[PDB]
Formats: structure tokens, sequence, C-alpha cells
């Protein structure tokens, strides 16, 4: 019992003349070796892909500064801000880390309250130009 | 035939 | 079963239905209502019960109606038409028992036996039984026909049929309670041994033998869901499924294989395309900070421009530096997805070799049970007996099997050595014409009303004829010649001074080398009380080693025992003995089979008998006057000794009832 794996398809296929069979079979035998040899040649170009990647990316990780947010806005971090949505655009959370001691709330809040005196207007249409 | 069998009768394709 | 119902069930009839047979010799009750059914399938039951009670002693009439219980005992012409048509057709009242009743002075028709095969031995003692003149014609010096048991000293060992295929059911059994015979039960297990000398292992043997078994169920349903019974214009054999039905496997391990590791490719590219993208981003990364490095080269305090230039770089590269983080984090995923792969694969192969020439002793098993070729047997009728299956263990005749056959002879007109050569049927009646077998010259001539013709398929296959038909068969019965199948099966036996196998196993097997040599001395048998051992030659191999010398042949065996239990346990056989049934001019092969293009229809083509033409123009359409028995025509038990036996129940029986006439059908 236990219905052997048999559709009506592969029946004729076998069939079809004396060595139909081994046809078929030796079309598999050969096709087995296309890819098995395949698989070898891409595991050796992702053997060389690994070793250039040796090291990692430990000589140039930078030490990421933990500081508190602060609320007033420092001149400084006012023009930090202006030249951040010139390379940044809308987003925020880079302009939040590119300030420092903002978080991503009151850089929105900024875009608003400085609206007018930044320009912002004409400082993000000079981004999206790019 | 299948009847004829003793040892290790063969039972696929028969109907219990 | 038991009761009543077991009378039935070992007279092979449905205890609680009227059979097609009964129907012809009861159309009043079977037309009639259900309640008088019944009490003719009790009062059948019944009968058949005290019979198979008590088989040594004849069951009158009067003694059935004698035990019957009313309301049964009542209606007497029903209990006589039963008890009549019972003992006509050889469900009681038959083999050897005492006779109350004497046979008859004077006796009634004259019929010549053509063999006195099992099958012939049985008509002849039915026909005897019913007060009928009877003379068996037979070409050897000795009654078993392919029944043939060798004796010499203490030695004793089949060389035609051996096995009881189980009481259940088994008219065989009927003729035991009789007739002396040591019934030995078949213990069923049996240890297969590769070519090497040395045991199959268990794990091997149950997953080959549960493939097999798989493989055969498989077949079944190309025959009959698939309806896969035609390939370029000839019949499919059971061995061309098989092969297609493996190649179908084999193919399926590809497949297996191919979708497996397309599923190592389809990663390993998902792979590659992240180390690009991790390399491209070590490049981003080298370069961004390079940078930041000249950008903090300014030093403080600074403008801010230049301050968000070191501060932008800072983002811009802790920035590239998760990205590249989360892409050797899913490196991590994809490289482990690809061990886990590799680790499990598919299996390698459908089959080895040691799987296969494994595979091929179950195919040699079948060939065994069929005598033939799985090249030439039919596959969807093949098996097409199997639903008649006795029950029960088979068993052996210790004392030699031929001890039927003779009992059975007893009291009979047996003429030996008499080769019948030529069967005229005619209008009027029956010439056969037979030579003496040691001086051919001496011819016979035997005038009878009716012929029954036992003659082995294979002898009636034979090119030229061994017998001529006079007239020739009709094109009707000599096309279901040749379309029936009858093969080939021998046996080596050998006689030793000692015993050196395991004497607790009945059986072992031997496993070929070749898918060719897989019949060749494949099954050994420890059988009887002497110490001997006795072996199969099946398949393509049985033609063959009919070639060669016996010398040989018990080399080939001695060989194949030496690698089992060792070349210094083996000791020269006293005695040995090779059958040639297919040179046998009197067998010609060894038992029927369902030949591809043929069915189990031809078995009952086979025992049609033949009514010869008027021999006056206009003169009346003749009754029959040439009848078959035979293995070859019992179509529900072919091949089988049980099935001659019961085929000479049937034409006994069928005789009778053309020539005395049946007072039990009105
Ligand atoms: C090797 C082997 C093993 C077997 N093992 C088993 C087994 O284990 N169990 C089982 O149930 N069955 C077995 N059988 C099958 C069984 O032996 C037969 O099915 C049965 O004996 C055949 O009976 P039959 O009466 O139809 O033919 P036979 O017994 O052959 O009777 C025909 C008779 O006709 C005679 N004859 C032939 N030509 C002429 C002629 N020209 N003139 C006169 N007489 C002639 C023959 O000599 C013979 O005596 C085996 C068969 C073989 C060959």
């Amino acid at each position: 019992p236990k219905g052997m794996f048999l559709s009506q398809e592969d029946v004729e296929a076998v069939s079809a003349n004396a060595t139909a069979a081994t046809t078929v079979l030796r079309q598999l035998d050969m096709e087995l070796v296309s890819v098995k040899r395949q698989i070898q040649n891409i595991k050796q170009t992702n053997s060389a892909l690994k070793e250039k990647l040796d090291g990692g990316i430990e000589p140039y990780r930078l030490p990421e500064v933990i500081q508190k947010c602060n609320a007033r806005w420092t001149t400084e971090e006012q023009l930090l801000a202006v030249q951040a949505i010139r390379k940044y655009g809308r987003d925020f959370q880079a302009i939040s880390d590119v300030i420092g001691n903002k978080s991503v709330v009151q850089v929105k809040n900024f875009f608003v309250n400085y609206r007018r005196r930044f320009n912002i207007d004409e400082v993000l249409q000079e981004w999206e130009a790019e | 035939a299948r009847t004829m069998q003793t040892a290790r009768k063969s039972t696929g394709g028969k109907a219990p | 079963p038991s009761g009543v119902e077991g009378a039935a069930f070992q007279s092979r009839l449905p205890h609680d239905r009227m059979t097609s047979q009964e129907a012809a010799c009861f159309p009043d009750i079977i037309s009639g209502p259900q309640q008088t059914q019944k009490v003719f399938l009790f009062i059948r039951n019944r009968t058949l019960q005290l019979w198979l009670d008590n088989p040594k002693i004849q069951l009158t009439f009067e003694a059935t109606l004698q035990q019957l219980e009313a309301p049964y005992n009542s209606d007497t012409v029903l209990v006589h038409r039963v008890h009549s048509y019972l003992e006509r057709h050889g469900l009681i009242n038959f083999g050897i028992y005492k006779r109350i009743k004497p046979l008859p002075t004077k006796k009634t028709g004259k019929v010549i036996i053509i063999g006195s095969g099992v099958s012939g031995l049985a008509a002849a003692r039915q026909l005897q039984s019913f007060g009928m003149d009877v003379t068996l014609l037979e070409a050897r010096d000795r009654v078993g026909g392919r029944v043939a048991t060798f004796r010499k000293g203490n030695y004793v060992a089949d060389l035609g049929a051996m096995v009881v295929t189980g009481l259940g059911g088994n008219p065989m059994a009927v003729v035991s309670k009789q007739v002396n015979m040591e019934l030995a039960k078949i213990k069923q297990k049996c240890p297969l041994y590769e070519a090497n000398g040395q045991a199959v292992p268990k794990e091997k043997d149950e997953m080959v033998e549960q493939e097999f078994n798989r493989l055969l169920e498989a077949t079944s349903k190309l025959s009959h869901q698939l309806d896969f019974n035609v390939l370029n214009n000839k019949p499919v054999s059971l061995g061309q499924a098989l092969e297609v039905v493996i190649q179908l496997q084999e193919k399926h391990v590809k497949d297996e294989q191919i979708e497996h590791w397309k599923k190592i490719v389809k990663t390993q590219e998902e792979l590659k395309e992240l180390l690009n993208k991790m390399v491209n981003l070590k490049e981003k990364i080298k370069e961004l900070h390079q940078q930041y490095k000249e950008a903090s080269e300014v030093k403080p305090p600074r403008d801010i421009t230049a301050e968000f230039l070191v501060k932008s770089k800072h983002r811009d590269l802790t920035a590239l530096c998760k990205e590249y983080d989360e892409l050797a984090e899913t490196q991590g995923k994809l490289e482990e997805k690809l061990q886990e792969l590799e680790a499990n694969p598919p299996s390698d192969v459908y089959l080895s070799s040691r799987d296969r020439q494994i595979l091929d002793w179950h195919f040699a098993n079948l060939e065994f049970a069929n005598a033939t070729p799985l090249s030439t047997l039919s596959l969807k009728h093949w098996d097409q007996d199997d639903d008649f299956e006795f029950t029960g263990s088979h068993l052996t005749v210790r004392n030699g099997y031929s001890c039927v056959p003779v009992a059975l002879a007893e009291g009979l007109d047996i003429k030996l050595n008499t080769a019948v050569r030529q069967v005229r049927y005619t209008a009027s009646g029956c010439e056969v014409i037979a030579v003496n077998t040691r001086s051919t010259s001496q011819t016979f001539i035997y005038k009878c009303d009716a012929v029954l013709c036992t003659l082995p398929l294979g002898v009636l296959k034979q090119q030229p004829p061994a017998v001529q038909f006079v007239p020739p068969l009709p094109e009707w019965k000599t096309s279901a010649v040749q379309r029936m199948g009858f093969g080939n099966l021998n046996k080596v036996v050998l006689c030793f001074d000692r015993v050196f196998w395991d004497p607790s196993v009945n059986l072992f097997g031997h496993v070929g080398s070749t898918t060719a040599s897989r019949g060749e001395l494949f099954l050994f048998w420890n059988l009887y009380k002497a110490p001997i051992l006795l072996a199969l030659v099946a398949g393509e191999a049985a033609g063959i080693m009919e070639n060669i010398s016996d010398d040989v042949i018990v080399g080939r065996c001695l060989a194949i025992l030496k690698g089992i239990f060792g070349s210094s346990a083996v000791p020269q056989p006293k005695e040995t003995v090779v059958s040639r049934w297919r040179a046998d001019p009197w067998a010609r092969g060894s038992y029927s089979y369902v030949a591809a293009g043929s069915s189990g229809n031809d078995y009952d083509l086979m025992a049609q008998p033949i009514t010869p033409g008027p021999s006056i123009p206009g003169a009346p359409q003749p009754i029959p006057r040439l009848f078959f028995a035979g293995e070859h025509t019992i179509r529900n038990y072919p091949a089988t000794v049980h099935g001659a036996l019961l085929s000479g129940l049937r034409e006994a029986g069928r005789i009778a009832d053309q020539f005395l006439g049946a007072m039990y059908t009105l």
C-alpha cells in the first residue's frame, strides 16, 4: 500500500518508447549536475566576497555620544538645524542626531516657530532640488 | 498464481 | 467459522446466499419466497456438515433425513433434491469413503479418462461412484501426474506438488481426514542471504520487502485505476508495469534532489546579493570615515558649517553603520539556513545494487508463484483468483504427496504406459487410439460414450500435436489454448547424512547477483524427516537450468550452501535429483498462469465440453462428447492440486448429468 507517487502525466513520459525511460532519467541526472556545479560557482564567488569583508567595520565605528536632551535653542543648535534641513529635507530623525540634544519633536516645532525667520520654505524647496 | 506463495507471501495489490 | 455456517465456508459456499449453480438446479426455490430459500439453505448447509463431520463414510439420503430436525425434515423431496445435487457435484460423498449402498451391479455408459493425474483420478472415482464404467489411460508408469514423489531408502521429496495452501475451505482437508497423510505445518520465517553467504540485516529485509509490496500495490492501481493496460498495441505485463512504476520512483528521487539543491541556489544567490550590498557599504563607510577624519582635523573653535560637517559625517557614518549591522544580522539568518539545507539532503538513490538485488528476490518469489517471467504475466488478471485464497497455515505432506493420487487410484481401471495419440469424437460416440510407451508398436483402440481429457495444458499446446483431435478442436478452444500461459519451475533435491542447517526453520532464501540469475536456486526448503534440503529454480532460470547437467547444478547448489553455512559443514550429498518439467513429454511445463492478453475467462473456455456435429445431415444436434478437466480448467483455483481435484469433481458431475440425467432438477 502507501500508494506510490503516481501521476497520470508522468506515465506515458516513461512508456512513450523503449528508452524514453532512460531519456528523462538522464535529463534529470545532468540537470542536477548542472545546478550542483553552479552551487560550487556561487559558493566560491561568495567565498571571495566574504574575505573582502574582513575586519568588519570595527576600525570605522565612532563612539556614539550619549548626551541629554535640552529645551532651549543655543544659536549654535539653531544653525546646525538650518544646515541639517538643507541637507536632510524632512528627515526629522537625522536632524535630531545631528543637532544632538534635541529630540524629534522640538525639531518639528522648529519648522514652525522659526518658519518665517529662517525661511525654511526656501531651504526646503532648495533641498527638493537634488 | 499469487494464491500459490508460501514464503514471503506478496500483498501489494491484494484486496484485504 | 463455526456451526452449519462453517460447513458452508469449508465447502467454498456462501452460507446465506444461493449460488449460480443452485439457481440452475433449484430455479423454483430461488425465484420463490425468501422463507423457502432459507429452508433450502439450512438443508444444504446442514447436509455438508454431517458429511464434513464424518467424511470416512458415505452420507446416504436416509441418513441425512434421519438427522434433520423439524420443520426441515418435513419436506422430503426438497431434502432428496438437495442431497442428490450435493452428491452429484462432489460436495458430499467424494474422496475415499466406505460405501453403504454397494456399487450398482451392472453399470451404464462408458467414459475414457485421458490422464490419471489428480484431476483425472478425481473424476474417475466420482463417475464409478455413480455407477459408470470408467477407464483411465495414462502415458506414465505411475498415477501422480504433476504430483511426483522421489523416494530412495528413507529419503522422500516431491518434485511436483509439495504444499497444501491451507485447509481453510480446502477440499484437500477432506482427503487428509480420509487418507493417511502426515500433514506438517510450515513456519513462516524465511531468512534471506545475499550472494556472499551472510544474512540480510533486519533493517534491510524489512525496508525492501515493504518497498516491494508497495511497488505491487502501485501496479494494481495502474491496472484498475489509471487503466494502464495497452502500450504500443500489446497488453501490459506485470513485468512492464513493474518497470514503469520503478522508473517513476527512480524519477521521483531525482525531482526531490533537484528541488532541494535548487533551494540552495535560491539562497546562495540571496547571499551573493547581500554580500554585494555589504561590500558596497564597507566601501561607503571607508570613504565616509575618511571624510570625517579630515573634518575633525579643522580644530575647534570652528565656524558652524565646519561644525556641522563633522557632526553630519558622524550621523551619516553611524547611519551607514546601522545599515551594515542589519545586514550581517540577516547574513547570519541566511548563512545558517544554508548549513540547514546542506544538512538534510533527500536520499541519494532510489535503490542501490544491494537493495535491487534483494528486491529481485521478491520478484523471483512472484515468478515462482506463477512459474513464469513477470514479462509474460497479465497485469490486470495475474492475481484474478486471489479472492478464493484458503485460510490457515500452509503445509507439507511429510510422507510424500504421491500418497494421495495413489490412495485415490485404489479400485480403478487404470492402464499405464498407455500414451493416448488420437481422440475421435462423433455424433454416435468416441474412439481413442493409444500406443504402448514401451513397445511403441502395440496399438490400442478404446470406444466409449464420452472422453474426459485431463491432458496438461502444455501437452495440449505442443507443436506438433502430441495428440490429434478428430475432428479438430473448434477455433474458440484452440485460441484459448494459445492465449493461456503454461510456465515452468523446477526443483533440486539434496540428501545428506547429517543435518547441517537450522532444523527449526523450514525455508530460507538465496539472493541473486544478477537480475537474470534471480530465479537460479533462489529458495530452499527443509521439509522432511530425513536430512533433505530442496531448492527452487524459477523464473527465466527455470527453462535454462534444464540444459545444464545435474552435477553442474548440484554444484551451484552446494556452492550457495557453502557460502551460507561454511565450506566445512557441507558434506557431499548422498543422493541428488534435478527436475525437468518442461522437458517432460507428459507435462511440458509446470502449471498454468494468466498470460498477458489472457484472462481467467480463458480458464472457463478451457472447461467447456465439445459437442460434435451430426452424423447424418439434418440429424439433430447431439449430446456433448468431449470433456475437459485439470488445473488449467478451474478458473477460481488455477495451477494447484486442490484445483485439479475440484475440476475433476466438476466434470464428473457434468458428465453424469448429461448421461445419467438429473432427477434432482424437477
Ligand atoms: C514443480 C511443481 C510443484 C508444484 N507444487 C505445488 C504445490 O506445492 N501445491 C499445489 O497445490 N500445487 C502444486 N503444483 C501444481 C500441481 O502439481 C498441479 O496443478 C496438478 O497436479 C495438475 O493436475 P492435473 O490432474 O490437471 O494434471 P496432471 O497431474 O499432469 O495429470 C495429467 C496426466 O495426464 C498424463 N498424460 C499426459 N499426456 C498423456 C498422453 N498422451 N496419454 C496419456 N496420459 C497422458 C500425465 O502423465 C499425467 O499423469 C506443482 C506443480 C509443479 C510442476
